[PDB]
């Protein structure tokens, strides 16, 4: 029964830091790949990080990239997205959703509840 | 025939959860057993069961003495160079088939185990050799490639490749380059008692 | 670089709606692995679509996917109250970090 | 000599063609069919095949030759194809992923198209799911729309799955009615049957 | 081994920007030059490398006369095609190969190179022809085939069709139909003074 779920944050003044959280369940966590999407109100969805596996490789949105780190503990199985120098464009909805890897190619099987940021 | 009946360990070396690297193929003994081929050749899953030197159905009915299983992980596209008489970069420097071969060669699909998003770098393959490999025989030692005519002791340097080379299998990866897993099957009739075989 | 997509598609119950997807080389015209996901108000998006034409497990027949050139199209018979959400048109580039199209509502009229 | 010489003409020429969604289906076995009539004879607007080529017919032989026929309307008339998707494609007549055989479609604006209107050719509008390859369906019950359970009786959200043509003599080219049987050869276990004139 | 210095134009053949249609199938002679088949070998970027009636392995020891390189664009499932005794659409209506054969065929994936988006135009192959086309001969006439008893001429009617199709090689196609690169070596070990040999000493 696999699960993902995410702590995910409130209010956050422009220019600061916040840490988001996902945990995984129901399924072997270092076996899959993860994306975090987002969807700010009234715009369509766009991935904003991806983090393969084991971690080695990371991959962020042009948009987005040299401010968001990635980084997940199997150990604990954990992933953690942090932000730094928050814009009033980074407002949205976050999904930490899984990587269907070697089953449906280029899907996204399940995806989490999702958790909205403010600035 | 035997009155043995214990099971051979067929689930356990297919369904085996990480596959050896190709220039380490792994090799096991089955031996003092019972085995059941007509399972194996029953599931659709297999892509290539190719036989040589016995048909498939007949398997079950000859007795064979002391099988031999080599697993290992490949290209999709080079699987036809796991073949007797074949000759080719894996068929030389990785894994030579004798040309009196008796024995199946089952190769499958992996792509949904084996290939992953970051790029799945265990599996590695030799790429430079001096010579080619000898029937049957495994080459795991390597330390440094020399063409370059200069005493490339230990450096990477100009003329200095490091013999092992790392696949790339992404989900992505076109069908060719995607990663299939192979087992070979040797078998024996040698002046000798049989001691595993199908049942009667 | 987000694959274009109309904004909105109407249709009365029954008839059948299509929704469609443009790019260019480096996108549905180039590999063959487009997707399409639906995401209702308030809920996890679940993939309808992956692969171009294949489809998930428990999915209606009813929707259907095809490529052509550089444009993906989205086919749904037979519309209902149930599809009132938008979908999402998903494509993978020579980059791994996935670029989607744009939301796409279907209207039942009632 | 040759004999027999199988019955295409009743199937070609015939007069109340069966409308597309009870599409008729002729069976011929055990003859010498003569394939170079049909070919040569240039009122069939498509000839397009699959599989064994137009020409060397002649030279083969089938266990049996299904022949189903319909009227549809010319825009339309793609839609009679492997892999095709559509009205037509998915509710009336799909033909399998992988065919051997023809494909025959000639206008039939003079003989259909009542001045009036036809009214006569209906082809099936809503179903709830698609046709397997090769599969009738002569249901006649009104098809439900929304959560209302249509109790058999036509309404708002419970439609009739019969629209008719309608075909006109003015409709124009893309419009008018188009005849086309579609031949299939099964070459099954059982001894070949049909075979050239030689 | 006479005493020759070169190194055979392979090069030029197997790297060559344009490759010419399957019905012009473009034959260079390559004599007078000390092959090195090996490099080729070794590659490792070939998909398909035959050999009939010499082992890859000893060419470099063996010493032809003539050298003939065919190099031509076919598509995907259609190279296996291309070999001795074989028949189909284009081994007997665009390029046959003699019984007795005794040269080499590489054959390599090209979809990259030669396929683009919305389909490439640029590669026409026979489709309709009169008779089977005898081994090693190339036509590039252009005259309309009449499939049926109409006598046409130079009128593409309801039974006459232009002779050439063309492939629509895109991007988007899966394995089987993507552009593949081949060429042929065609040998020969005729008793005659050998000019192209292998590099032994
Ligand atoms: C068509 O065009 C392509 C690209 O222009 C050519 O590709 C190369 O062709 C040569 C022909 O000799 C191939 O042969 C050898 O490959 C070796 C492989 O090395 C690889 O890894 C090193 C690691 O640093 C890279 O630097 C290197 O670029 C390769 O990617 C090379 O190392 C060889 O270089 C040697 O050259 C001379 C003589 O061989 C030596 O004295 C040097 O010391 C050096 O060791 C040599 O190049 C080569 O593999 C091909 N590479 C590629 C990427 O294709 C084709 O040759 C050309 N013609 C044809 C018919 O294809
Ligand atoms: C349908 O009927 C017509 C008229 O009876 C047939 O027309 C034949 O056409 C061929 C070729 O033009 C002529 O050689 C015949 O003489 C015509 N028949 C007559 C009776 O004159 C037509 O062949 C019929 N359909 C089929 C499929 O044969
Ligand atoms: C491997 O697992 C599959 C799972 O369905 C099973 O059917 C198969 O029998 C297993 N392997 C062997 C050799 O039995």
């Amino acid at each position: 029964q696999v699960q993902l779920v995410e702590s995910g944050g409130g209010v956050v003044q422009p220019g600061r830091s916040l840490r988001l959280s996902c945990a995984a369940s129901g399924f072997t966590f270092s076996d899959y790949a993860i994306h975090w999407v987002r969807q700010a109100p009234g715009r369509g969805l766009e991935p904003v990080a991806l983090i393969s596996y084991d971690g080695n490789n990371k991959y962020y949105a042009d948009s987005v990239k040299g401010r968001f780190t990635i980084s997940r503990d199997n150990s604990k199985n954990v992933l953690y997205l942090q932000m730094n120098s928050l814009r009033a464009d980074d407002t949205a909805v976050y999904y930490c959703a899984r990587d269907a890897e070697g089953g449906w190619v280029a899907a996204l099987d399940y995806w989490g509840q999702g958790t909205l940021v403010t600035v | 025939f035997p009155n043995i009946t214990n099971l051979c360990p067929f689930g356990e070396v297919f369904n085996a959860t990480r596959f050896a690297s190709v220039y380490a193929w792994n090799r096991k003994r089955i031996s003092n057993c019972v085995a059941d081929y007509s399972v194996l050749y029953n599931s659709a899953s297999f892509s290539t069961f190719k036989c040589y030197g016995v048909s498939p159905t007949k398997l079950n009915d000859l007795c064979f003495t002391n099988v031999y299983a080599d697993s290992f992980v490949i290209r999709g596209d080079e699987v036809r160079q796991i073949a007797p008489g074949q000759t080719g970069k894996i068929a030389d420097y990785n894994y030579k088939l004798p040309d009196d071969f008796t024995g199946c060669v089952i190769a499958w699909n992996s792509n949904n185990l084996d290939s992953k998003v970051g790029g799945n770098y265990n599996y590695l393959y030799r790429l430079f050799r001096k010579s080619n490999l000898k029937p049957f025989e495994r080459d795991i030692s390597t330390e440094i490639y020399q063409a370059g005519s200069t005493p490339c002791n230990g450096v990477e340097g100009f003329n200095c490749y490091f013999p092992l080379q790392s696949y790339g299998f992404q989900p992505t990866n076109g069908v060719g380059y995607q990663p299939y897993r192979v087992v070979v099957l040797s078998f024996e009739l040698l002046h000798a008692p049989a001691t595993v075989c199908g049942p009667k | 670089s987000a694959l274009t997509q109309p904004r909105s598609v109407s249709g009365s119950p029954g008839q059948s709606v299509t929704i469609s997807c443009t790019g260019t080389s480096s996108d549905v015209g180039g590999y063959n692995y487009v997707s399409w996901y639906q995401h209702h108000p308030g809920k996890a998006p679940k993939v309808m679509i992956y692969e171009v034409s294949k489809r998930p497990s428990g999915v209606p027949d009813r929707f259907s996917g095809s490529k052509s050139g550089t444009t993906a199209s989205l086919t749904i018979s037979g519309l209902q109250a149930e599809d009132e959400a938008d979908y999402y048109c998903c494509s993978y580039a020579g980059t791994y970090p996935y670029v989607f199209g744009t939301g796409t509502k279907v209207t039942v009229l009632g």
